[PDB]
């Protein structure tokens, strides 16, 4: 009826709204960015038993210094990861330093609106929720299909982000300690699945500020994590 | 450059018969042989004959893109090619590579139709390595070996001639031709055609 | 922006080149036999007024020294046609050093016919063209149609009342007729066609007296006919 | 048209397209896959016209590499022609990394052109659900599944086609780890017959190791119809 | 639907685009007469502008208004319909007649100058994304042979000979007037047969038209063996012809 | 954008809308025959009837032949048969080109039901119009036969039927088709099929085409039956 | 009934409809008028829409530009679309000139314009050009020679011309007298006095921050020159002193 | 109503809809204030903050020495022409060793615009800019989506944009001849008249460029003490 790049009457795009639409489903997944580091973590929606659980992955690495957490259709997620660790490690050749996590969310935006003539063909429909360790600091980011990319010290993305959002914002608090923002993001994540929170049921990675090095917790540590975890 | 990989090739005429003959070399570095079967000769068509002397690589390259383009012409046509189409076509594949060519000199050899029953024309011509034709109605010579086929020729052609004295003649003269090149010999073949039948003769030759 | 305005409708039928047909029925006719040492393409011409001349406008044309062509639709189209079947006939001399074959030429023009029903951003030809010509394999006359397709005729009519000029020719002709008796059953055969009175300027001819050049007649030669 | 884009998103926020082709996928005969240990045995249904049909000449159940083999359900041609673009780039690896292909590249590349066509003008979505099995690089078996839509993951066991789901669940209440082969045969010849008429000629199954892919003989499935039909009665 | 919007073919085979291009051409409201003797060639057309928005205001210089260009030296044409149309038509000639004596060496004929045209206007029906050129037009010259020629172009491209022939409206009621004046032409010098042709243009317009035609509101022009360039007639020598008419 | 066809674009239910009016157009074709036999493979079919003044001679306007070794019944439009099979002989000269032996004949149809496809997928372009039946002989595989349609779908076949009253013939097929048979009773069996999907008792000499291709001598050639041979059938299946 | 959607499609009647939208839009524009004179041409653009914007700097707004400084080029319409048609025409002249070693003549330039207008209403993606362009230069042999390309494709050479809103009575004060023996410096008072007649939206304190002026004139070397706020605020104050009266 | 589908067709009134939607987009935006008085010009504007854990998004930005925008619209495009300015300007110092003329560069801009409203299959950008710099002179310029650009004395984009130029043409006398210091001030009454709901020193962005004062942005404490200079 339309073709992809046609404005609507109130001036937004019809294409960028209906991706939009497409983020609000999908696996929840929270964040938290705090003085030591970064945190991210996702409910892990797994299919049936069939699956092996390795494969079905939501937290990757960007870089050996960023994460992230994937919202919407995962395959184009994929390929905005793909190009974002190419153009990262572009960066570490070109310069020696390592590349500022604004810069990489600047470049997903990037390739995110290249549908628009301003190659690919309709936008990408794929919110990331992007973490890392610098020279600046730690910190963490927002994307999502219109381009404009927020700057968090909190925040949530996938089916149940709003109440993941009002949880933060009830508990958060600045001059925090790691373990404390552990304990709340699993929190966050325990009242907001479906399931009850267990090992294989949720996963973890954080970049400390000490390591600069992205770490994904496995078994021992989530179990360590829950054991300490109140209720 | 025609030293590498040395070869000749020749063709007569006659009444009501034609014959097409070469030598089954194949050189490399010279004054080393390789193989003693490297016929130059391609059957092409139920009544025309190619004759191509020079490098290995580029007869062997010529022949499979003008079997592409005469299969095609027969399939598309339904029907048998003539000799002065082939001719043409040959003439302009050598000139299609004008600048940095095919290092090879064919002949061709073969029947001319002229419906009406039917009587069989001889046809032979030659070509430099772009295409330079030049009908001849008669003994027609092309590679290295070329100087003493023209010598041989002239002393043994009897104008038109029965076919059994067609094969001599021809075998004769590439037979004394071959001798006198050091890098051209080792063997030969005979192909004589006629509209009832073809005779391929290969010939006790000074191989060694 | 490249995309096919010709598509398969419900039933297929492919309706842009069933209007292309429509075009050619609605359009001046045109006709050719095929005799025992010859081969005729004919059409008649509107009644003119007196400004044309007929030196001018054509519908008889040539493509090489023993092949005429005959077309019964737009003109422009049929320009464009003659003009690109003279380069096919033109680049096979020049790669086989022989006059073109009917049917290689017949094939190609269907395959450029083809082309343009199948790419985008255009529409068929709107015409069906009539080739004869003789060769070493005998004679021939051929139609390509707006679909892409030939047919292999030894007599055949094109245009408004093809059927009743198919059925006419149909009633007078033989495999054996002389070019004469063909040339007659072509102007009777236009005669009925036309419903009105016919004289020098008013029709056209082409023919190919056995191995010699195509010809096309003058009106003298026409006039001594109509006699 | 040439280079425009077809596939969008609707105003609820999907890609109609993608759910077409899922349909498409859903039309197509059926497929199961299961592995154990260091093997895995691929089956796909099978529907052939009596006295004219050549069974020969289907290709449902292929080969791609040394290894790695590859069972599909869908249009045809478009899986023909992946199939030969996922051999091209298979030797295409090889002759980049002197290794051969794994099984977890070839799925992700598999993924990746099918979310390419899904992403570019001018072209539609390959109407085609994949199950790529094969070796990873470490000698571990892994089979790996394919959606249009460009979404992969790692089974231990699943299916595709017609029926998918009735079958999906009934491997889920009857898969063990570390099978017999004949125990996995059996396993992958009672699901497909789940939803699929209980005869010889109705299927093609195979069986992968490390040696190389060998279709199991008439004979032997005979024998596993007609066992299974005794059990079911 | 949309079976006209483009140049396609509609169920009864007819592409209306080429009847809309055509009336177009019609609603310009200028007419221009071609004609032919032995010898030479004239070529008549009004100076005024075509109808649209725009009307002509006073402080307009009616002397560069002109629907006759020239395509060579040896060749002219008149095209009628849009300006820009009639312009870019023109510019193409020129392309075509400059390129042709660049490949062959001599000057175009204008028979091929007309053929090549009509092949553009084809190429413009074929095609969807092309537009039509709502600008028929005359061309005369001379030939090789020493004898004059005119033709004529449609929006169809359709190339025709004449000898004589009117672009506009009332053309089927003119095809009488100029078989009249020809047939009474048919029942001479190199430069009196000139003079014939001229005023059986001018009188021909005049009886097309039905008004006085003042000499500044029209344009004449001619090819002849005695000089073989297009050169156009001043006004005053227009206003002798006209006054030899009355 | 507003004049697009939507050609290469999925139904609701996965058909894309334009395969299947092409199957339709097929339906309405000529019916076209194929048989694999022990001595080789035929190829007849019906010609639809425009006029009695085309020429009997020659004219074979459904069989064609692709190489000495392969041949091809046409099913459809025949613009759209005629440009594939001249890409059909391009692309086995060019195998030839390549690597100096005859092209197989599955090889063959696997180009041709690609290069169908990428129009079916890729672009705007209308599909091609036509479905063949494919069939030839090479050392690999020996006599085949093949049914190609306009979706890029291709499928072997020792005997089958397509075009109009195509359930007719298959069913007459399916009836008398044996697996080991002789050349004669193949040809025998192809009039009849022919015969049965036109509803004519007896069938037309004129109406009728046949080819077979067999392997005889080491040299596989192709034979067009002309008008006495097929009056000379036709009256041997009336004695039969 | 859908013909008016597309540039390449002809009416029933045989009329372009998107051609006169585009008119109908240059005809509610913002007006400009160039006119020759003895000495010269004088050549005006009245800014009437942006009285609303208070904010704008004293005469900033000009549309009045030039090529070669010896060509005034104008229009009244889109600022873009105009700005693209100028940087063409200035593309052309330096292809002539580097080509040539010569100034394009005017009667060139003007139709290499209107081809490069026409060339863009004969595509369905091409959007065609909202503007319509006035040139215009002067030489003492050969006088003034003002033309008016509009986005139909056609030039039309003129004595005078005005376009846009208040069009037709500005012309209708243009034909009160002939201007060809007015001289350049004394038709400001002309304009001036005639802006402030058919324009419904401008005043006394408006007249010196909106409207635009320049002239190609024996005092200028026959070369483009804006004019100074010297000459023209003694004629503005006497014409808003004549229209007072 | 049906000649809204593309950009490239004009209404019966003669209107591109696409382009006035963009400016609709701008319209929507957040909001921008600039002024200049002799010898500098200040912008300012108020950074977007949707949640209490989200931070102000950036809304000022640098293109070169001695030149500065901010944005309302459309945040992509905004960085397509910031690359755009920031290569063009950075190119120019490369092959001239020269600071850029100011107004080539919004005519370059403004092209960029024209191009992609021109042709189909393209979109105008959703964004306006509010381009400051002291090229020999203060200067303020606009840009909308249509190929357009004028010059400002002051100027503001979107949201409450009423009150601010209400505020502006009611003091625009007094901005010339008047010091920096109450320049900065009076920008601030004209952010704080757009927001009608307090001004702080996070949700705030300030900038000033003039004669021998490269664009730099106001630090935290000097913000806090104009903050509250502006509350006392």
């Amino acid at each position: 009826d339309r073709g992809v790049n046609t404005f609507s009457p109130e001036g937004r795009l019809f294409q960028v709204e209906y991706a939009l639409g497409a983020i609000k489903l999908g696996s929840t997944a929270v964040g938290i960015c705090v003085n030591d580091g970064v945190i991210l973590a996702s409910e892990r929606r797994i299919s049936s038993t069939l699956i092996e659980k390795d494969s079905v992955e939501k937290l990757l690495s960007i870089d050996d210094h960023i994460g992230c957490a994937m919202s919407g259709l995962m395959a184009d997620a994929r390929t905005l990861i793909d190009y974002a660790r190419v153009e990262c490690n572009h960066y570490k050749f070109i310069y020696n330093e390592n590349i500022n996590i604004k810069s990489c969310v600047e470049l997903i935006s990037e390739l995110a609106l290249d549908f628009s003539n301003l190659i690919m063909s309709r936008p990408f429909g794929v919110a990331l929720l992007i973490g890392g360790v610098d020279k600046n600091g730690p910190c963490l980011w927002y994307t999502e299909p219109s381009g404009t990319n927020t700057r968090f010290s909190a925040a949530s993305i996938g089916s149940a982000q709003e109440g993941a959002e009002l949880l933060l914002q009830e508990n958060y608090k600045k001059d925090m300690t790691f373990e404390q923002a552990e304990i709340l993001a699993l929190t966050v994540l325990r009242q907001v699945m479906e399931d009850k929170l267990s090992t294989s049921n949720v996963e973890i990675c954080a970049i400390k500020k000490s390591d600069q090095t992205f770490y994904k917790y496995n078994t021992d540590d989530i179990s360590r994590i829950i054991d300490v975890l109140p209720s | 450059i025609y030293n590498y990989n040395g070869g000749c090739v020749l063709g007569m005429s006659g009444s009501n018969c034609v014959a097409i003959a070469c030598d089954l070399r194949l050189g490399a570095n010279t004054f080393t042989t390789v193989s003693t079967k490297f016929s130059k000769i391609f059957k092409m068509n139920n009544n025309v004959y190619v004759g191509l002397s020079g490098l290995a690589t580029d007869i062997q390259t010529l022949y499979e893109i003008l079997r592409y383009r005469v299969n095609l012409y027969e399939v598309r046509q339904d029907a048998e090619m003539d000799v002065e189409c082939f001719a043409n076509m040959l003439s302009s594949i050598l000139y299609s590579n004008r600048f940095s060519p095919y290092f090879v000199n064919p002949i061709v050899v073969g029947f001319k139709l002229k419906h009406y029953k039917v009587n069989y024309e001889p046809y032979l011509t030659a070509y430099d390595l772009i295409g330079a034709k030049c009908e001849t109605r008669d003994f027609v010579v092309n590679g290295v070996t070329s100087e003493q086929l023209f010598g041989m020729c002239e002393s043994l052609y009897v104008k038109d001639q029965d076919e059994n004295g067609l094969f001599e003649t021809i075998s004769q003269c590439l037979l004394s031709a071959l001798d006198r090149d050091c890098i051209s010999g080792w063997g030969a073949e005979v192909l004589v055609l006629t509209p009832e039948k073809i005779i391929k003769k290969k010939l006790k030759a000074r191989m060694d | 922006y490249s995309f096919s305005l010709t598509t398969f409708s419900p039933t297929g039928k492919l309706v842009q080149i069933e209007y292309a047909l429509n075009r050619v029925s609605s359009s001046s006719p045109a006709l050719g036999i095929r005799a025992k040492n010859g081969v005729i393409i004919a059409t008649e011409k509107k009644s003119p007024n007196e400004l044309i001349e007929e030196n001018s406008i054509f519908k008889i044309q040539q493509i090489s020294e023993h092949i005429g062509i005959v077309y019964a639709g737009m003109p422009g189209d049929f320009r464009v046609l003659l003009k690109r079947a003279r380069k096919e006939a033109i680049r096979y001399s020049l790669q086989y050093g022989s006059e073109i074959l009917v049917k290689e030429l017949v094939k190609i023009i269907a395959s450029i016919v083809q082309e343009f029903t199948q790419t985008g951003g255009v529409r068929p030809f709107g015409l069906s063209l009539l080739i004869c010509g003789v060769d070493v394999y005998g004679y021939h006359l051929y139609q390509i149609d707006p679909s892409g397709c030939y047919f292999n005729w030894m007599a055949t009519c094109v245009g408004k009342d093809y059927q009743n000029n198919m059925s006419f020719l149909e009633k007078r002709y033989n495999k054996d007729i002389e070019i004469e008796d063909a040339i007659h059953t072509a102007i009777l055969t236009l005669k009925e066609s036309y419903e009105g009175v016919l004289n020098e300027k008013n029709i056209e001819i082409g023919v190919a007296y056995d191995n010699k050049p195509f010809k096309i007649l003058t009106q003298n030669e026409i006039k001594d006919y109509l006699i | 048209s040439y280079d425009r884009a077809i596939t969008v998103f609707s105003p609820d926020g999907h890609l109609l397209q993608v759910e077409h082709a899922l349909e498409a996928v859903k039309k197509g005969g059926c497929a199961v896959a299961i592995k154990s240990s260091n093997f895995a045995v691929l089956a796909v249904e099978k529907k052939n016209i009596p006295k004219l049909q050549n069974p020969k000449t289907t290709e449902k159940l292929i080969k791609l590499d040394e290894h790695n083999c590859l069972a599909f359900a869908g249009l045809n041609a478009d899986a023909r022609v992946l199939v030969n673009k996922t051999r091209l780039e298979c030797q295409r690896y090889y002759l980049n990394m002197d290794e051969p292909a794994p099984v977890d590249y070839i799925a992700k590349y598999v993924a990746k052109v099918q979310q390419k066509f899904t992403h570019r003008g001018g072209v539609r979505p390959f109407g085609i659900a994949t199950l790529i099995a094969g070796f990873k690089n470490n000698k571990e078996i892994c089979i790996y599944q394919t959606e249009p839509s460009g979404i992969y993951a790692a089974w231990k066991a699943q299916a595709i086609g017609k029926n998918a789901k009735i079958v999906q669940e009934f491997l889920e209440k009857n898969y063990q780890e570390n099978m017999e082969q004949k125990d996995c045969i059996f396993l992958a010849l009672k699901a497909i017959f789940e939803v699929v008429e209980l005869s010889s000629k109705n299927v093609e199954v195979a069986l992968l190791t490390e040696k190389d892919l060998t279709f199991i003989e008439e004979q032997e499935i005979n024998s596993m119809v007609e066992l299974i039909d005794q059990e079911r009665t | 639907m949309y079976d006209r919007h483009l140049t396609i073919f509609s169920p009864d085979g007819n592409l209306y685009q080429i009847e809309y291009a055509i009336k177009a051409v019609k609603n310009t409201n200028i007419t221009s007469v071609g004609v032919k003797g032995e010898n030479c060639a004239v070529i008549i057309s009004q100076k005024k502008m075509a109808t649209q928005y725009i009307s002509q205001d006073k402080l307009l210089d009616y002397n560069n208004i002109t629907n006759i260009y020239n395509i060579t030296d040896e060749i002219g044409c008149s095209m009628v319909g849009m300006p820009g149309d009639c312009l870019s038509m023109v510019y193409k000639a020129r392309s075509e007649a400059s390129e042709f004596l660049y490949s062959n060496g001599y000057n175009v004929n204008a028979e091929t100058l007309c053929r090549n045209i009509c092949d553009k206007i084809q190429v413009y029906t074929q095609h969807a994304y092309m537009r039509l050129h709502a600008c028929s037009g005359m061309i005369i010259g001379i030939d090789e042979n020493n004898k004059p020629e005119l033709f004529k172009f449609d929006p169809s491209g359709f190339c025709a000979g004449y000898r004589a022939c009117v672009i506009g409206n009332k053309e089927q009621e003119s095809i009488s007037v100029l078989e009249r004046l020809l047939e009474k032409r048919k029942k001479e010098t190199i430069d009196e047969d000139i003079r014939n042709t001229t005023i059986l243009a001018i009188e021909a317009l005049q009886t097309i038209l039905a008004f006085d035609l003042k000499a500044s509101e029209i344009e004449v022009a001619i090819v002849s063996t005695k000089n073989r360039n297009f050169t156009q007639i001043s006004e005053k020598e227009i206003d002798n012809y006209l006054t030899y008419i009355a | 954008r507003r004049y697009d066809s939507r050609t290469t674009t999925f139904s609701p239910e996965g058909r894309l809308y334009q395969v299947e009016y092409a199957l339709e157009a097929i339906n309405n074709a000529s019916i076209t025959i194929g048989l694999i036999t022990k001595d080789g493979v035929i190829l007849g079919a019906d010609k639809v009837f425009i006029s009695k003044l085309i020429d009997k001679a020659n004219n074979y306007e459904k069989i064609y032949k692709i190489d000495k070794h392969i041949f091809c019944g046409v099913a459809g439009l025949n613009a759209d048969a005629n440009i594939l099979i001249n890409q059909s002989r391009l692309y086995a000269q060019r195998y030839l080109y390549n690597y100096n032996e005859v092209q197989p004949v599955s090889q063959l149809v696997v180009q041709i039901c690609d290069i169908k496809q990428s129009y079916t997928q890729y672009g705007g372009l209308r599909p091609y119009g036509v479905s063949f039946l494919i069939g030839g002989y090479d050392t690999k595989d020996g006599y085949q036969l093949y049914h190609t349609d306009p979706s890029g779908n291709y499928s072997g076949w020792f005997a089958t039927a397509i075009g109009t009253n195509n359930l007719t013939a298959s069913s007459v097929l399916k009836q008398e088709w044996k697996n080991d048979m002789t050349l004669e009773e193949g040809l025998l069996l192809a009039l009849k099929t022919l015969a049965k999907s036109t509803d004519t008792e007896i069938p037309k000499s004129e109406k009728i085409e046949l080819a077979y291709l067999t392997n005889k001598d080491g040299e596989v050639y192709q034979k067009y039956l002309t008008e006495k041979e097929i009056e000379e059938l036709i009256k041997l299946y009336t004695q039969k | 009934a859908g013909y008016d959607l597309s540039v390449s499609t002809f009416s029933p009647d045989g009329r372009l409809y998107q051609v006169e939208y585009i008119y109908k839009s240059i005809n509610n524009n913002n007006t400009a008028l160039c006119l020759e004179c003895k000495d010269g041409i004088i050549c005006c653009c009245i800014n009437s829409n942006m009285d609303k914007n208070k904010m704008i700097k004293k005469n900033s707004y000009n549309r009045i530009y030039h090529v070669n400084n010896n060509i005034i080029i104008t229009y009244s319409g889109f600022d873009g679309d105009a700005r693209n048609i100028i940087d063409r025409a200035r593309s052309e002249a330096n292809t002539y000139y580097y080509n040539f070693h010569t100034n394009i003549p005017l009667h060139i330039l003007v139709n290499r314009i209107s081809l490069y207008i026409h060339a863009y209403t004969l595509y369905w993606h091409m959007r065609p050009f909202a503007a319509s362009i006035i040139i215009s230069s002067f030489n003492e042999k050969d006088k003034g020679d003002i033309y008016c390309i509009e986005p139909n494709g056609a030039c039309y050479k003129y004595s005078g011309i005005v376009i846009g809103k208040n069009k037709e009575m500005f012309k209708t004060e243009i034909e009160k007298k002939d201007y060809k023996d007015i001289n350049v410096r004394d038709a400001i008072e002309d304009i001036y006095k005639f802006i402030l007649t058919s324009d419904d939206h401008m005043n006394k304190n408006n007249l010196q921050n909106l409207v635009n002026f320049s002239w190609i004139c024996k005092e200028s070397s026959y070369e483009f020159q804006n004019i100074h706020e010297e000459i023209l605020t003694p004629a503005l104050n006497k014409a808003v002193e004549y229209i007072e009266k | 109503n049906l000649y809204d589908t593309d950009n490239i067709i004009y209404s019966p009134e003669g209107r591109l809809y696409q382009v006035e939607y963009a400016s609709e987009a701008i319209k929507q935006g957040t909001c921008a204030v600039a002024i200049k008085s002799k010898d500098y010009v200040v912008v300012s504007g108020l950074k977007k903050c949707i949640s209490k854990l989200s931070f102000p998004q950036e809304k000022i930005f640098k293109i070169d020495d001695y030149i500065g925008i901010s944005m309302s619209g459309i945040t992509s495009d905004a960085k397509v022409l910031t690359k755009f300015m920031q290569n063009e300007c950075l190119s120019h110092k490369f092959l001239y060793n020269e600071n850029i003329n100011i107004e080539s560069l919004v005519r370059s801009v403004a092209d960029k615009y024209q191009k992609n409203t021109q042709k189909s299959s393209k979109r105008a950008f959703g964004v306006g800019l509010m381009i400051a710099a002291y090229h020999n002179e203060p200067c303020i310029f606009e840009t909308r989506p249509n190929g357009s650009y004028f010059e400002y004395d002051a100027l503001s984009f979107g949201a409450r944009s009423h009150a601010s130029k209400t505020y502006l043409e009611k003091n625009l006398h007094l901005f010339e001849e008047c010091s920096l210091e109450e320049l900065i001030l009076h920008c601030l009454k004209a952010l704080k008249c757009s927001l009608s709901s307090e001004l702080t020193i996070s949700n705030t962005a300030l900038a000033v460029v003039g004669k021998n004062h490269p664009w730099q942005e106001i630090s935290s404490l000097q913000l806090e003490e104009y903050l509250s200079k502006v509350k006392m």
